[PDB]
């Protein structure tokens, strides 16, 4: 057995569900009335795989554009990121691609990036097709899953996928 | 010390505003100074 620590950053447009995703993963909780994040929140949680305890130090950033220039302070030295969009919001997916780009240009060369298509419980209001997002993920070596912080769908799974990919 | 706000990711110092955070970071964590 052994313990590996990694800094992980959550990025994406306001209200896509970043704080909900991480609350689900960390606490097994979800709030319908979750408050918009001011600045950034710190959280931590572990997964275990292949005898290895993988400990995430998580920075949950405020998505509001006014906080854009603070983001690089939080993804400095981050070994993983989750860029989150809202499947019911195609524009949130456009903003997600621009976060992925910024990460490619400005983050550590080793960063493992996951893409979350969140609020997938609202699939009857889907605006972003699964295969479009998958194609974008595949083309950029991103780990992509549709998640729902509300139901818990694929929440643990996305963090486990990151852990697998990280150098251990 | 709140787990949310304008926290410095380097020393976990909680600052009162974004500007105070940028100020703090540049004075203590950037390349000696600037
Ligand atoms: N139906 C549904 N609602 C969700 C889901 N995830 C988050 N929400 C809701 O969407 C709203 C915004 O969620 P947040 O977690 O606060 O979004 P955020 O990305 O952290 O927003 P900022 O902190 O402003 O950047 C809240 O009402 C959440 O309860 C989801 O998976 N399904
Ligand atoms: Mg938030
Ligand atoms: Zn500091």
């Amino acid at each position: 057995n052994k313990i590996c620590q990694f800094k992980l950053v959550l990025l994406g447009e306001s209200a896509v569900g970043k704080s909900s995703l991480v609350l689900r993963f960390v606490k097994g909780q979800f709030h319908e009335f979750q408050e918009s994040t001011i600045g950034a929140a710190f959280l931590t949680q572990t997964v275990c795989l292949d005898d290895t305890t993988v400990k995430f130090e998580i920075w949950d950033t405020a998505g509001l554009e006014r906080y854009h220039s603070l983001a690089p302070m939080y993804y400095r030295g981050a070994q993983a990121a989750i860029v989150v969009y809202d499947i019911t919001n195609e524009e949130s997916f456009a903003r997600a691609k621009n976060w992925v780009k910024e990460l490619q240009r400005q983050a550590s060369p080793n960063i493992v990036i996951a893409l979350s298509g969140n609020k997938a419980d609202l699939a009857n209001k889907r605006a972003v097709d699964f295969q479009e997002a998958q194609s974008y993920a595949d083309d950029n070596s991103l780990l992509f899953m549709e998640t729902s912080a509300k139901t818990s769908m694929n929440v643990n799974e996305i963090f486990m996928a990151i852990a697998k990919k990280l150098p251990k | 010390s709140s787990s949310e706000g304008f926290i410095c990711p380097q020393c976990m110092k909680s600052l009162g505003s974004a500007d105070e955070l940028f100020k703090h970071y540049e004075a203590v964590h950037d390349a000696g100074n600037d």
